[PDB]
RNA sequence: GCGGGGUUGAGCAGCCUGGUAGCUCGUCGGGCUCAUAACCCGAAGAUCGUCGGUUCAAAUCCGGCCCCCGCAACCA
RNA sequence: AAAUG
RNA sequence: UACCCGCAGAAGAAGCACCGGCUAACUCCGUGCCAGCAGCCGCGGUAAUACGGAGGGUGCAAGCGUUAAUCGGAAUUACUG
């Protein structure tokens, strides 16, 4: 178990709330296997 | 210097003499160096079957 | 008899997890070591020491003792449930079902303690929610969150009220405080607090995409704030002295000037704006009562960052449920309960969840 | 010590010789838009700091108390 | 006339 | 000592890396943007030949991989060019 190293400096007020506002609880959104973001040059096997 | 640590799980912590090679991890913004596993304080791997000589693993004796 | 039946069959299983909440064997052997250590005479010898063991003994013999109670008064309940239905004695009966009441208050009781062991777990609490780093969708999840935590709030009994709301301006919220009122509110709510995470396919992205967004709970007690009692003449040191440069005979011969200072802090303050001494005091007076405040205020701020430190060093864990609507399972990370029934769990179906987390202790 | 103030959530009016709660924003409900902003329509919302007094009647007049803002707090 | 995603 | 002769008995003697493409070698199970991998490009968000194990295979072999270092590929300082 080693510590996550936060990018919010000296926490003051709360902790959770400061790393929801962190990269480590950024927002993920997958790539698209069809419709948008979709279109692949090479397949994983190309 | 920040030196990546492959394979699962370490038993590193502060004050833990360890060995460093040199490759980058690309994905990791400044870390230009890997720990070498199975010298000086850094464990080898628990559990590893294949590529265990990078992992610093023993051949399990059977 | 078959509601009786019922809660017989129900009573089990609860002790049953108690105990593995508990760690029971664990706890019985500590009992028994402790027991031996205390029949020892050369234990209480050292005063400290031979207390504390007592202390410790009491609380883990109540803890098994009760148990093995639940185990017993079970099976002496199924045992006159027998005589109840086929036998037809109507009294037995009666007094099974006494006992089988007395049993399960006991049970409760024991499970109560379990629960609400800390100091504001029987106080009101403020559930603040907050949406994440996403954007629209976050703002949707957090305002999803708030909602299933008033229909909880609601079936509990608690009485909610929106203290403050920041709206999204597509949709959802940004952002809300929630007092959440009655007994025991912030020891039934204390566990929710942390980051939850949704996954689901987003409605406000135009590629239709699955987001992963998150959202804070934080779950605070309602403390009493405590008056800011005046300092006492013991504790202050008042020189009084000539003061710098003015003008005139009366000046240099007048003390005027005046400085109060702090025995315990060694804090200070002057005064010398005004020609009376009295004056002066009062105001210097002022500021060092100003001062202290600001002192208890510094104080308070430092120990909340600790805490909020040591909860930064928990890091990826501090993410507490996993709602998974693609694939629908909701899964608490740290208890390791899932349901699939996602819908009912939005709607305000936390007690699964709640209830184990509070028997864990987590 | 001498003045000025406290009025919908914000900033301002009225108090000017007692009896009429107005302006701009904000809030709420509709609309327009793929949606949000802007824009359009329609609503709501005030024990007038507090406590007493004078009155038929008080935001308004008088006093007390709490808070704010100026000023003045000197000749040695 | 017409800002943004 | 090298070297030669005799003795016994398969006897005392095989690992390391790799298998998405580049690049020779593919499947099942476990996990589910995690854990991890990675030289580049990238893989992993519940059917992963890319993670980890297994079976099968490929390449080297008393070595085999990794790191460092130099030239090469780089006509990417071009005298040749
Ligand atoms: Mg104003
Ligand atoms: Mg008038
Ligand atoms: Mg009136
Ligand atoms: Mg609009
Ligand atoms: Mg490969
Ligand atoms: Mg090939
Ligand atoms: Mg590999
Ligand atoms: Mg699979
Ligand atoms: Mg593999
Ligand atoms: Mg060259």
């Amino acid at each position: 178990m080693s510590r996550y190293q936060h990018t919010k400096g000296q926490i003051k007020d709360n902790a959770i709330e400061a790393l929801l506002h962190d990269p480590l609880f950024r927002q993920r959104v997958e790539k698209n296997k069809k419709g948008k973001g979709s279109y692949m040059r090479k397949g994983k096997h190309g | 210097v920040t030196s990546y640590i492959g394979g699962e799980g370490h038993n590193l912590q502060e004050h833990s003499v360890i060995l460093i090679r040199g490759g980058r991890v690309k994905d990791l913004p400044g870390v230009r160096y890997h720990t070498v596993r199975g010298a000086l304080d850094c464990s080898g791997v628990k559990d590893r079957k294949q590529a265990r000589s990078k992992y610093g693993v023993k051949r399990p004796k059977a | 008899i078959n509601p009786v039946n019922n809660r017989i069959q129900d009573l089990t299983e609860r002790s049953d997890v108690l105990r593995g909440y508990l760690d029971y064997d664990a706890k019985k052997e500590r009992l028994e070591e402790v027991n031996a250590e205390l029949e020892q005479p050369d234990v209480w010898n050292e005063p400290e020491r031979a207390q504390a063991l007592g202390k410790e003994r009491s609380s883990l013999e109540a803890v098994v003792d009760t148990l093995d109670q639940m185990k017993q008064g079970l099976e002496d309940v199924s045992g006159l449930l027998e005589l109840a239905v086929e036998a037809d004695d109507e009294e037995t009966f009666n007094e099974a079902v006494a006992e089988l009441d007395a049993l399960e208050e006991k049970l409760a009781q024991l499970e109560f303690r379990r629960m609400f062991s800390g100091e504001y777990d029987s106080a009101d609490c403020y559930l603040d929610i907050q949406a994440g780093s996403g954007g629209t969708e976050a703002q949707d999840w957090a305002s999803m969150l708030e909602r299933m935590y008033l229909r909880w709030a609601e079936s509990r009994g608690f009485k909610t009220e929106i203290i403050e709301e920041s709206e999204g301006e597509v949709a959802g919220i940004k952002s809300v405080t929630i007092k959440i009122s009655g007994d025991y509110a912030y020891g039934w709510l204390r566990t929710e607090t942390g980051v939850h995470r949704l996954v689901r396919k987003s409605p406000f992205d135009s590629g239709g995409r699955r987001h992963t967004s998150f959202s804070s709970a934080f779950v605070y007690p309602e403390v009493d704030d405590d008056i800011d009692i005046e300092i006492n003449p013991a504790d202050l040191r008042i020189d009084v002295y000539r003061t710098s440069g003015a003008g005139g005979q009366h000046v240099n011969r007048t003390e005027s000037a005046v400085r109060i200072t702090h025995i315990p802090t060694g804090i200070v303050t002057q005064c010398q704006n005004d020609r009376s001494q009295h004056k002066n005091k009062d105001q210097a007076m002022k500021q060092m009562k100003a001062k202290l405040y600001e002192l208890e205020m510094q104080k308070k701020n430092a120990e909340k960052q600790a805490m909020e430190d040591n909860k930064s060093d928990i890091g990826w864990g501090s993410q507490i449920r996993s709602y998974v609507l693609d694939d629908s399972r909701i899964k608490d990370l740290r208890t390791g309960v899932e349901t699939r029934n996602t819908q009912a769990v939005l709607d305000g179906s936390l007690d699964q969840f709640i209830e184990a987390s509070l028997k864990a202790g987590l």
